[PDB]
């Protein structure tokens, strides 16, 4: 489907609530593949398994290795966007 | 639906 940009609201003593996999070593985008009932991602409601994140505040995740990405994404604070995909 | 390399067993990360 189409690009989407989705809102997530952090608290500071949470995580995201996502399980991601994929990467560049891997040639595959970074992928949600969970997401974890009641925490950030889950409560948003914009967001889906299967669901490449291609950018995290407008940080562009679509050519970096797994643990790049994973970095990147837990530094993340408050009112996050996420630049979403479906595949 | 079907096969596509994103869903295939990778290394993941809990975040």
């Amino acid at each position: 489907g189409p690009i989407r940009k989705v809102l997530l609201l952090k608290e500071d003593h949470e995580g995201l609530g996502i399980s991601i996999t994929g990467g560049k070593e891997h040639g595959v985008p970074i992928l949600i593949s969970e997401i974890h009932p009641g925490q950030p991602a889950d409560r948003c409601g914009g967001l889906h398994v299967g669901d490449a994140i291609l950018a995290v505040n407008g940080v562009n995740l679509r050519d970096t290795k797994h643990k790049e990405a994973v970095t990147i994404l837990s530094q993340q604070r408050g009112e996050i966007e996420f630049e979403v995909v479906y595949v | 639906w079907x096969f596509k390399k994103a869903n295939s067993r990778l290394p993941t990360s809990i975040i």
